[PDB]
């Protein structure tokens, strides 16, 4: 509603790295805002795509941010009559960043590792990697619990069980308040997909560089299956937090697994211990419901509620036709230990490929009536194809049906625009909560900032 | 198992 | 399996020095080193890990470093829990291998041992057996050198040896030495001697007695 | 809190076989790995192998190939180690260990197990008393208990009464029998005059027999 | 008196606009108080000159009317299948006339068949079924079609990791490497033959494939779709047949933004992409194709999509045949009326259907159908038909009704059978105005003095006031 589409803030990054993929707010130890930025297919040292981060100071006029450096180079540690080697090639660096206090976490999904044992080796595979750092005091970190040392053989005798050597451990990220960082691994376990959890806390205490494979006690993964409705469903394609048991002292985890159950796709509830509270099945095969899911009470009852984005679902249109739009699906908790029931609002793009519903953004209370909104994009739609970000309020009754504003983008065809969002962040202070959109498509990064309403 | 193989 | 060449075997040293021992391995090992502390009459404990990284707990006084085949355990100002046993152990190849070894004593002036034998007791002359003490007490440094002699003519079979830790307040040692003959044999001679030689005397500090006599 | 409590003391006969433990406390054992390290005086520390508690698999150094055979139940969340046809040489402390961060270290040690083989049967101590020869300012006296089987034995002077300035020497095996000695210092007008008695209790055989020191 | 009279009209145009029976007189010798808009009939009873009259009738006749063909063999594609072809259509406002349509399932239709193969390692066991296949694929097929052709592709996914081996070196070369046997090199999809109606070249071309082998269960088949329709001049699709892509897998598929596990987001561009090397080249840097996009192509190149898979995925993909309206699924086993004939039993199937098409429909235009199949069953509210064999023939009933009077006097629109070639070009003409509105007189003498324009009999305001 109150977005200011007229004067934007631009963030640019590299040609060619992606700047914009994925980003999120930053506040540091004297609560300065900064956008935090990842540009996957940025240059390492060898000229070659590693990926990058960027941390960018908050300017009315933006501009070119400065690196948030990260080591680069490929390691390698012979130790217990083994060769351990991590490959930094093409690792995509900034595939996802999340901030949690003064913590930032760069995670590089596809950083590739093997280990070598005379004739035989585990593979080359891409179990992914988490950098973590403390801009101010320079600390740094890394997370990598998809790493191993057993070799092939092993594998295939064992029938391919507990088989994390695919992860993708970074590819979807979140933080808890109470500090646990929580990866989603779409690959692990031979593509079911997994989590792995740990406390940031810990994470830096027990790193050391050069040690490869070191021990985090406190770590938490989730579990294999023999299901074959967990096969290649992806879980932990995307992931989210929230309270959705009443309970305040334990935490509830959103896991997106959008090709779950022969590409119906879904998405779960779960307790801190990995046991499903819910489960929510996708309403068409190939729809792609989980790839994004966002958690925020709209209705202001204090409760937590679930909005799912299906970016490829195909609405039905006269003559037995359908259009693939893209759907996001609203789902409201009901009062005290109850199940979530049908979804209580279904908003549907219109635009073809346009793929609604792609990112799903909480805005907090954007016009500031007392019920928390959402921004929904649309990164292809749009009457120019260009993108599009819709702006859903929120309403006693969950969300309004139709949007509220709708910000068009503003680069060229292609950009990707919305791919990525964030919002409930007042940046300039202005006691407003704003928006920034990634256009990955374009290597920049468009910031919206509300502004007191109109009307 | 769950990869490509009869 | 690699070899580990940890020196010196021991040494001698006051609190507040700042000491560093030293491990050579057979070949490379890229910094797969730990050290590890056996306090006396304990079990271990791990110092460092990975060539310089220190375990949870240990004072920030210690520190790994080297590289290659060369690495080194460095304590900056001795304190007196310090003064133990000191490992170094490899884990870049299997089978895992460890050192010699490392002794931290506490170091002071010399001193004399005090000498003191002790013909066989009745009991067990009437038992069938007869046996000589020889106590060494309180001497520094701990090299030290016993032997017995029967009717003047070294003896060296049936002798046993028992030496003591580092006495904890005066830093001294004590030694045992016990010649174990038969009752008869013990009866076929008269004179029984044991010499001491410490580097405090040039000449040996000699205790005899006679049977037969007193 | 990391803690690796360990069996109690062993004592068997050559030829037998022992099975030690290694039970976890505060951290499932199942975690990481976990390595057994013996310990003897003369030769120092020997890797004998290790174990990955979770899928059972074993790496052993190949000098203890066949000699030693470890292995870890998650469920009583304790790691084996197990001896079989064992000798003098076996007679050693055993630890079992485990990494902190790094994956390959060794980081933590259990409080170790005393391992002895021998054919001794239970045998009580003879004491004997140490009295100087037919004089200085200082006079020295002694104890000696030869020949008892097994270990350890508690000494003492005059029921304990007299601690300080006092030397009791390690145990020693006399050929598949312990002896140990102990001596003790005082002034010439302390002794004879002041009656002193050698206390020794040997738990084993249930014997604590005491010898008072007498002049020549 | 009637609703043409009691309107109390001002003009010609206005009288014909109340109703499709009304009509107008511009005689200049009516009577004192006569309504110049009335039925024909009362108008004549009223001695108006019979030219004077201004009275439209809807009407409908054909212009192009060639005979339904008795064989689609031969001729270069001068079959006709649809009847008549073009016909001329006349309305007036609010008016309504019907036309009839008829179609003809040909017989001995030329066709088109292009395999896709699934060459993973998983379809070691399954080859089976290509072993002579260009011969067992003619055979069945001579009895509905004396014009054959059949071209082959294969597919086995995205080569890049992680759904490629990239270790060690040698797997890369032999992703069989770490096994005791030995296979080809991955590829994403690769057109080995061209469409031609030479079965022989078809039977050594397959013996000359082998398998592959990648990591991940489900394959890059769709992919593979989406080129061989939107490579036409490398397939040889042919203008004037009936094209049918047959997709061969035994597991599940990859869909688009599974894609974004090898690092590739960029979404498919539905654009071809087989170089002269034969192999697809966007393979690693484009993700694959969603339903929608394969729709739109599969119906914009005509083709016909046929799920031949094993019985363990029938579902997934009976499933996916109802997201891609035409498309049928065949069972892939050991077992069944004949595993490959499934291909004849396909194509029966799917000339099976007669369902009209309605492009360029005017606003105002609203149609209805009466479909008449089987046996002279008619069937109201029905513009498709279900039951078909080859050779048979149905009809519609049409009916147009306009909605007032549109702007735009001249509109056309088409009528065609979904898949086929041939349509009916209906040419609507909107008559709302008279003859003698094109020969008026602006600022006329007998109209206020110049103030007024004399037309039809009547003045009327000139343009301005
Ligand atoms: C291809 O599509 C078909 C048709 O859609 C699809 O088959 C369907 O599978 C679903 C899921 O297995 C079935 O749904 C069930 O319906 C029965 C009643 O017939 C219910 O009893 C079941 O309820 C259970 O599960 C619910 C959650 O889904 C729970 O809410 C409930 O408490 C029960 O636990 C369940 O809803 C459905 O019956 C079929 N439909 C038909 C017509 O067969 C198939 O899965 C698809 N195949 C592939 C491979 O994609
Ligand atoms: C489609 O069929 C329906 C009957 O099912 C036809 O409806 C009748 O049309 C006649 C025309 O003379 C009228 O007299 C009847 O009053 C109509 N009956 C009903 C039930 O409405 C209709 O004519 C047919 N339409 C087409 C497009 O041919
Ligand atoms: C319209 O329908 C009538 C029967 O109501 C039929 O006789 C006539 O042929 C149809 N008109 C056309 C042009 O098909
Ligand atoms: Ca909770
Ligand atoms: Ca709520
Ligand atoms: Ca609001
Ligand atoms: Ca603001
Ligand atoms: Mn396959
Ligand atoms: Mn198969
Ligand atoms: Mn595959």
């Amino acid at each position: 509603l109150n977005l200011d589409p007229v004067q934007l803030t631009f963030y640019a990054g590299p040609n060619g790295s992606q700047f914009g993929f994925s980003l999120d707010f930053h506040k540091d130890s004297h609560g300065r805002v900064a956008i935090v930025v990842g540009a996957p297919r940025t240059l390492g040292p060898s000229q070659e795509e590693t990926g990058g981060v960027f941390l960018c100071p908050w300017r009315a006029e933006g501009g070119q941010c400065p690196s948030l450096l990260f080591d680069l180079r490929d390691e390698t540690r012979n130790v217990g009559s083994q060769t351990l080697q991590t490959f930094k090639a093409r690792q995509g660096l900034g595939a996802s960043v999340v901030s949690w206090s003064d913590v930032i976490v760069a995670c590089a999904p596809w950083q590739h590792w093997n280990v070598l044992e005379k004739t035989e080796e585990a593979e080359k595979t891409p179990v992914g990697s988490c950098f973590l750092a403390q801009p101010e005091s320079g600390r740094r970190a890394e997370y990598s619990p998809c790493r191993g040392n057993t070799l092939s053989r092993i594998y295939v005798e064992n029938d391919f069980s507990w088989d994390k050597r695919y992860c993708e451990a970074g590819f979807s990220s979140v933080v808890t308040q109470a500090g646990e960082l929580v990866l989603g691994a779409p690959g692990g376990y031979y593509f079911l997909g997994l989590l792995a959890q740990a406390p940031v806390a810990d994470i830096f205490s027990s790193y050391r560089p050069g040690i490869l494979l070191w021990h985090v006690s406190s770590q938490s993964l989730s579990f294999d299956s023999s299901n074959p409705e967990y096969f290649d469903g992806y879980w932990g394609y995307s992931v989210a937090v929230g309270e959705f048991d009443g309970d305040l002292n334990t935490t509830e985890y959103v896991v997106g697994a959008p090709t779950w159950s022969w590409t119906l796709g879904a998405v779960e509830i779960l307790d801190s211990y990995y046991q499903r509270l819910h489960r929510l099945r996708g309403e068409q095969m190939a729809s792609y419901f989980g790839h994004s899911v966002a958690v925020t009470d709209v209705n202001g009852d204090g409760r937590h509620d679930l909005l799912v984005g299906a970016p490829l679902y195909m609405e039905s249109r006269a003559d037995r036709k359908l259009a693939e739009v893209g759907r996001v699906y609203l789902f409201l908790q009901p009062r005290g230990p109850h199940a979530l029931g049908a979804p209580s609002l279904l908003l549907t793009g219109t635009q073809l490929y346009g793929r609604f519903g792609s990112a799903i953004a909480p805005l907090g209370d954007l016009d500031r009536d007392g019920y928390n909104d959402i921004a929904v994009a649309a990164p292809y739609g749009g009457p120019s194809g260009r993108g599009q970000v819709l702006v859903f309020l929120g309403q006693s009754e969950g969300l309004r049906s139709r949007p509220s504003q709708v910000l068009d983008s503003p680069f060229p065809t292609g950009s990707a625009f919305g791919f990525s969002l964030r919002g409930a962040v007042d940046i300039d202070d202005n006691g407003y909560p704003d928006l920034i959109v990634g256009a990955y498509g374009a290597n920049q990064v468009a910031v919206y900032r509300a502004q007191p309403v109109v009307k | 198992g769950r990869g490509d193989s009869p | 399996d690699i070899l580990m060449t940890q020196s010196p075997s021991s040494m001698s040293v006051s609190l507040g020095d700042t000491v560093s021992i030293t491990c050579h391995a057979s070949q490379g090992i890229s910094s797969n080193i730990g050290w590890l502390q056996q306090k006396p009459g304990k079990s271990f404990m791990g110092l460092i890990y990975y060539g310089t990284n220190l375990v949870d707990g240990v004072p920030s006084r210690f520190s790994g470093s080297g590289s290659g085949a060369d690495y080194s355990l460095t304590i900056s100002s001795l304190d007196s829990e310090d003064f133990a046993d000191y490992y170094c152990v490899q884990y870049a190849q299997l089978p895992y291998t460890f050192g010699g070894g490392t002794k931290l004593e506490i170091k002071r002036a010399d001193a004399a041992p005090t000498v003191s034998i002790f013909p066989p007791s009745s009991e067990q002359l009437t038992s069938g057996g007869a046996s000589v003490v020889c106590f060494l007490n309180n001497f520094y440094p701990k090299d030290i050198n016993v032997k017995w002699k029967i009717d003047g003519s070294e003896r060296q079979n049936g002798v046993l040896n028992s030496w003591t830790d580092q006495d904890s307040k005066d830093s001294t040692y004590s030694m045992s030495s016990t010649l174990t003959l038969t009752k008869d044999e013990y009866e076929r001679h008269n004179s029984y001697t044991c010499e001491a030689t410490h580097k405090t005397s040039t000449s040996p500090i000699v205790k005899s007695f006679n049977r037969n006599e007193c | 809190e990391v803690q690796l409590q360990q069996s109690g003391a062993e004592l068997v006969k050559p030829g037998a076989s022992v099975k030690l433990s290694c039970t976890a406390s505060g951290f499932n054992i199942k975690d990481t790995y976990v390595h057994w390290v013996k310990q003897r005086p003369e030769q120092g520390l020997e890797w004998i192998g290790r174990i990955d508690p979770a899928n059972g698999y074993t790496k052993y150094d190949p000098k203890f190939q066949g000699k030693a055979t470890i292995t870890a139940d998650t469920s009583s969340n304790t790691a084996y180690l197990q001896l079989s046809s064992l000798t003098s040489e076996d007679t050693a402390v055993y630890y079992c260990v485990r990494p902190l961060y790094d994956y390959y270290a060794m980081d933590y040690w259990g409080q170790g197990t005393s391992v002895t083989v021998s054919s001794a049967k239970t045998t009580a101590p003879s004491v004997y008393p140490l009295a100087p020869v037919c004089t200085g300012s200082s006079v020295t006296l002694g104890c000696l208990v030869k020949g008892y089987f097994p270990e350890p034995v508690t000494l003492t002077w005059n029921s304990g009464s007299l601690s300080s300035g006092v030397h009791t020497f390690p145990a020693v095996l006399q050929s598949d029998l312990y002896t140990l000695s102990s001596s003790v210092t005082v002034t010439s007008s302390t002794w004879p005059s002041q009656s002193i008695t050698c206390n020794v209790a040997h738990p084993a055989s249930s014997t604590k027999v005491d010898k008072k020191i007498e002049p020549r | 008196p009637n609703i043409c009279t009691t309107r109390g009209v001002s003009s010609c145009q206005q009288c014909l606009a109340v109703s499709p029976m009304c009509a107008w007189c511009s005689d200049e010798a009516l009577p004192l108080g006569s309504p110049r808009c009335d039925l024909k009939e009362n108008l004549l009873k009223d001695n108006c000159a019979p030219e004077s009259i201004e009275f439209p009738v809807s009407e409908a006749r054909v212009l192009e009317d060639r005979p339904l063909s008795d064989k689609g063999s031969g001729d270069s594609s001068q079959v006709t299948q649809v009847s008549p072809q073009r016909i001329a259509l006349r309305l007036r406002p609010d008016d309504s006339k019907n036309f009839s349509i008829q179609v003809r399932q040909v017989e001995d239709y030329p066709v088109d068949i292009y395999y896709l193969m699934d060459l993973s390692y998983s379809m070691k066991d399954d080859l089976w079924s290509i072993q002579n296949l260009g011969t067992k694929l003619a055979t069945q097929m001579r009895k509905l079609t004396s014009n054959l052709r059949i071209g082959f592709g294969a597919f086995v996914d995205k080569p890049v990791s992680p759904y490629m081996y990239i270790s060690p070196p040698e797997a890369l070369e032999n992703p069989c490497y770490d096994m005791k046997t030995t296979c080809l090199p991955m590829f994403g999809y690769k057109h080995v033959l061209t469409l031609t109606d030479q079965v022989t070249r078809f039977n050594e071309e397959v013996k000359k494939q082998s398998v592959s082998r990648n990591r991940d269960a489900p394959e890059g088949g769709f992919d593979a779709i989406m080129q061989a329709t939107v490579c036409d001049e490398k397939i040889g699709w042919r203008n004037d047949a009936s094209h049918l892509l047959v997709f061969t897998t035994d597991a599940k598929t990859h869909i688009a933004l599974d894609g974004r596990l090898a690092g590739i987001v960029q979404p498919n561009d539905g654009q071809c992409h087989v170089g002269s090397d034969n192999h697809y080249s966007a393979s690693t840097t484009m993700d694959y194709p969603s339903l929608g996009l394969m729709t739109e192509k599969l119906s914009q190149k005509n083709i016909n999509l046929i799920f031949a898979v094993t019985e363990n995925v029938v579902n997934l993909y009976q499933n996916y045949s109802e997201l891609i309206p035409g498309t049928t699924v065949g069972v892939l086993s050991m077992d069944s009326s004949n595993v490959l004939q499934l291909i004849v039993d396909a194509y029966g199937k799917i000339r099976s259907k007669v369902e009209l098409e309605v492009r360029d429909l005017p606003e105002e235009l609203s149609l209805s159908f009466n479909a008449t199949c089987l046996n002279n069953e008619v069937i109201p509210g029905l513009k498709s038909c279900m039951g078909l064999k080859i050779g048979d023939t149905v009809s519609f009933s049409i009916e147009a009704k306009v909605r007032g009077c549109p702007q735009e006097k001249e509109k056309s629109f088409t009528i065609k059978p979904v898949g086929f070639k041939d349509s009916l070009i209906v040419q609507v003409t909107f008559d709302c105005d008279c003859a003698c509105q094109a020969q008026a007189e602006p600022n006329s003498h007998r109209c206020n003095n110049g103030n007024g324009t004399f037309e039809c009999g009547v003045c009327r305001c000139g343009p301005g006031w």
